[PDB]
């Protein structure tokens, strides 16, 4: 207990005192670092698919170019949610849909902040695409003929794994542009 | 500062959260296509069985995001709080 | 600060903290996903053995998800703080 | 608010913090059933020893699960703080 | 609202934040069994030292699991700080 | 009111994070008895050289998760704060 | 005591927390290297492409960690809120 | 509340956190010791070597469990805050 | 002038946050480390190649380690903020 | 309370998860040390070069472990905000 009020009344008097938008502001600060924790699922993923990429390239040489061609191809899918979080960081950043507004400031400044936190959902398909880039590009490396058959399952399989990195891309902008609590 | 509007925002948290359950189908169906996609090269002649095995397993991997999402969905649209 | 508020608040909160178990069968459930499509491809005769054994395991890998999502729609429709 | 309905508050977020336990589970027994699948396509007259062992060890690894969901249902059903 | 309602409910999240322990002899322990299960389908005469092998080295994995829930145990049932 | 009660308090949360370590053991651990079980199987005639092995090493990375719990039990019955 | 000043310490802390996605690089690019270690003492004579492919894998691993720093150095150098 | 008091609470907090460092020896010191028993059942006579090799390698893997613990016992009994 | 001891505060927050990043080197390089010791063990007429290709590959994977360490000096010892 | 005593405070949590790099470090040199483990096993004969290129590997894995301690002993004993 903080003096007389309880923690939680301390705080929110203290937040009470500032204007709101710099309240909306400072939770859209977090939210923008938040989402930008998603990049670790890209990271993970596409080295991996840059290790498979390397280890093929060792065994079977004369075939770089359609190894590096699917590693790149997978790769490039796994970028996305990395991409999204950037775009959603962005937004909060230069474009912010929260900082305008008429309602409550504690519903907006939640608001900021959840939408950041949801994109963290993007570790999952940055990390699991990237998996698939590098199986991709080893299996290139093993049978070139079957280049196409291989490419389409990877991606066909890519796209299951992107659903839970949509989901959470939907949950962000309904709460910036679709907001029920406003 | 309602108590109604903290209930709100504390409902905005809960179904941003909820959304990081997402993290978990993401890597497993991930590994589900890297292994789709060896298989298929090694035997493009079982394809279809590949292809079909992986993706019932990956939508038993799917639930758990699903469940995340209706609890966000929950708490968006059809909040029990309020 | 009206503690029905705060009850109701924290709960949504704790709610979707509890779906963050289901990034464990996401995970877990995607990499068996990914053996079975393997081994249907190595061995296609087999498929309804592998598959059977598959989706057994998948299911115990379930369990923790269900256990999580149980304890937040205790939260939403049967709170017993209020 | 009374004091009471802050540890109420309080007892919600905590329940659901226990849940992340389940995490851990969901990961293992998922690469148990992978593992499973596997080895009966390997050899599937062996599949009686290799799914008793899997369902075995898979048991074993339900526990901290258990403990969690455990603790939470102490927190929200025979919470020992009021 | 007293101090002492404060600590009883920074204790019930200590608690729950205690269990999050369990996720590693879970992922740990689900690993073991996948390898006893291929262990098993490639040798099954062998498979009573296998799974002793496996269950002895699973005892020792839980051991953590069971110092965070003697931690949470403490924090809601016998309490240095009330 | 205010500070010793404060100090338990976040003592109590301090010392369930403590806990959190117990993932590592938990997970290395059972890494450790899937190896060792795996070959067991394979060198039924070496398995006392394997456990004892097995067992060396599960000693030593059981040590940052008794570092975490001897934490705990200092914030617990022997806080240097109070 | 201004919003100001909420804002920058609020901005300090998500600079930080931005600063997180660095270690998907650190993990992805070291298994590259190891991989490209591996490849190298198999087949020296393919050591140049073997390379060449590993850096330009890892060039692309590492972008994410560039866009955290980037939103770091703009939450510290070109902040947009004040 | 003193601001004392307000540090050591913190510091409890602080020393519960540094202690998630050993997360990571214990994860891969056991790794070593699955590595180290797998090693001895395939090379029994290779046995004194291996288990060497093996703790040397797991020595260096404790050092940054101990920094935690360092960093802990210093906010717990040698605290410069103070 | 009580609010830029407001950001200090949390400036410090940041720096300890920004090292997280931390993680991910350790865990790559230690990885690369491993493969390394493998690959010389195969073929130690080859180890000049393999450490070098190790050291480069490692070198990179170090790259977002820096950034954190960047960011919390930043933080810490010039800081826009005040 | 001074803002002196919230800068200490707030430092001592920034020193705490600071220390979380450490996990990295530890999950990669085990790692490292099982592979080199094994490494020596299959061939004795090149144990000085297999473990001379394990620690190589290691002290580089080491690093942002020693950025994490550098950062919370500055926090610690030369704190550049008071
Ligand atoms: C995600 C796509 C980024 C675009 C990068 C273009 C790289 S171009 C790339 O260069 C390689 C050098 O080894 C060639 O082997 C390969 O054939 C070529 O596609
Ligand atoms: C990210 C979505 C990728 C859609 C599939 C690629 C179109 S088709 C694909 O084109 C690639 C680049 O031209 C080549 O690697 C390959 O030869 C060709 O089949
Ligand atoms: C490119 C992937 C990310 C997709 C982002 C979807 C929202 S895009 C968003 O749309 C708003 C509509 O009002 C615009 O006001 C805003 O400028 C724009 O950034
Ligand atoms: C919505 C899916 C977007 C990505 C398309 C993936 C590759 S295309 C895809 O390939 C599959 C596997 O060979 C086929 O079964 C299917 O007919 C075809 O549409
Ligand atoms: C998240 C991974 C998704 C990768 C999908 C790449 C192909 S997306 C797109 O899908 C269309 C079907 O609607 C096809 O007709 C078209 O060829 C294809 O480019
Ligand atoms: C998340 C689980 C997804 C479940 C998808 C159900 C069938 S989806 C359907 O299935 C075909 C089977 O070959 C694919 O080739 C085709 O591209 C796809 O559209
Ligand atoms: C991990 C699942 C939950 C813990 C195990 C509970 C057993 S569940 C229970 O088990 C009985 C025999 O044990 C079976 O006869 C029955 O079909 C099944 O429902
Ligand atoms: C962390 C608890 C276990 C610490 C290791 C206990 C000694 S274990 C013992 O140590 C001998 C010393 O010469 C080694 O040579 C031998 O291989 C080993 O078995
Ligand atoms: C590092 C752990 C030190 C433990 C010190 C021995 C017990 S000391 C003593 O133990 C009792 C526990 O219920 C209580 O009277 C009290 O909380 C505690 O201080
Ligand atoms: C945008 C792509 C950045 C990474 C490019 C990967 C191959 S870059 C490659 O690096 C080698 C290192 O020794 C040099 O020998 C070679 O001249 C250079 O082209
Ligand atoms: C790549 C940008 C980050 C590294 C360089 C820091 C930005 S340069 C920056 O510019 C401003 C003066 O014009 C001030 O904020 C500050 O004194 C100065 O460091
Ligand atoms: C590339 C994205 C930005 C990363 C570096 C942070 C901005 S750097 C900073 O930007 C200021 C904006 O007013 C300039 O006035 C100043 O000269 C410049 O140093
Ligand atoms: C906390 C784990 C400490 C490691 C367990 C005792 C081994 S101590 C370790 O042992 C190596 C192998 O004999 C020696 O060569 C080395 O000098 C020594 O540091
Ligand atoms: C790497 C970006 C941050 C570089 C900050 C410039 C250091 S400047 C210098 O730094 C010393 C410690 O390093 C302090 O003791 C001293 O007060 C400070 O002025
Ligand atoms: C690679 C170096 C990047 C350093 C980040 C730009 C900081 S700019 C920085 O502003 C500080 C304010 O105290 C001064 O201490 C320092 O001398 C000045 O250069
Ligand atoms: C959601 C976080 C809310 C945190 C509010 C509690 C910090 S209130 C804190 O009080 C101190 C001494 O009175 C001052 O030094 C400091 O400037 C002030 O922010
Ligand atoms: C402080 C913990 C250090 C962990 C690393 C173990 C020491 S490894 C150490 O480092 C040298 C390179 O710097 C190696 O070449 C050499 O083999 C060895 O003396
Ligand atoms: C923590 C940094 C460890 C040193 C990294 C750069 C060392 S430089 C490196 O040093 C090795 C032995 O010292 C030699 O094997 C190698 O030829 C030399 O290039
Ligand atoms: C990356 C290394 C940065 C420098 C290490 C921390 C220096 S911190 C610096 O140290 C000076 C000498 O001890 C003190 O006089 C001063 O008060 C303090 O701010
Ligand atoms: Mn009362
Ligand atoms: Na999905
Ligand atoms: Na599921
Ligand atoms: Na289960
Ligand atoms: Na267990
Ligand atoms: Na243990
Ligand atoms: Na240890
Ligand atoms: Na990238
Ligand atoms: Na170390
Ligand atoms: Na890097
Ligand atoms: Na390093």
């Amino acid at each position: 207990m903080i003096g007389d009020m309880n923690i939680v009344d301390f705080v929110i008097q203290f937040l009470s005192q500032f204007d709101p938008v710099d309240v909306i502001k400072g939770f859209s600060a977090l939210g923008i670092g938040l989402a930008m924790v998603a990049g670790v699922g890209p990271g993970i993923g596409q080295g991996f698919a840059a290790g498979k990429g390397a280890e093929a390239v060792g065994k079977n040489p004369t075939k770089s170019n359609d190894i590096v061609m699917i590693m790149l191809l997978g790769a490039a899918v796994a970028e996305t949610s990395g991409i999204f979080s950037l775009v959603i960081a962005l937004i909060l950043l230069f474009a912010n849909p929260f900082i305008s507004s008429t309602a409550s400031v504690w519903i907006l400044s939640a608001s900021a902040m959840a939408s950041g936190i949801a994109m963290i959902a993007g570790i999952g398909p940055g990390t699991g695409q990237g998996y698939a880039a590098g199986k991709g590009a080893e299996a290139v490396g093993i049978r070139p003929e079957m280049k196409s058959a291989i490419l389409r399952v990877m991606l066909l399989g890519q796209a299951v794994a992107q659903t839970t990195g949509i989901y959470a891309l939907i949950v962000a902008l309904i709460l910036m542009y679709a907001n029920p609590f406003l | 500062m309602e108590g109604l509007d903290f209930i709100k925002a504390c409902s905005a948290i809960g179904a941003g959260i909820a959304m990081i359950a997402g993290v978990g189908p993401g890597i497993g169906q991930g590994f589900a296509a890297g292994k789709g996609a060896e298989a298929v090269g090694r035997q493009p002649e079982a394809q279809s069985d590949i292809i079909r095995t992986m993706l019932l397993g990956a939508a038993v991997a799917e639930t758990t995001g699903i469940y995340g999402l209706i609890v966000a969905l929950i708490l968006l649209f059809a909040n029990p709080f309020f």
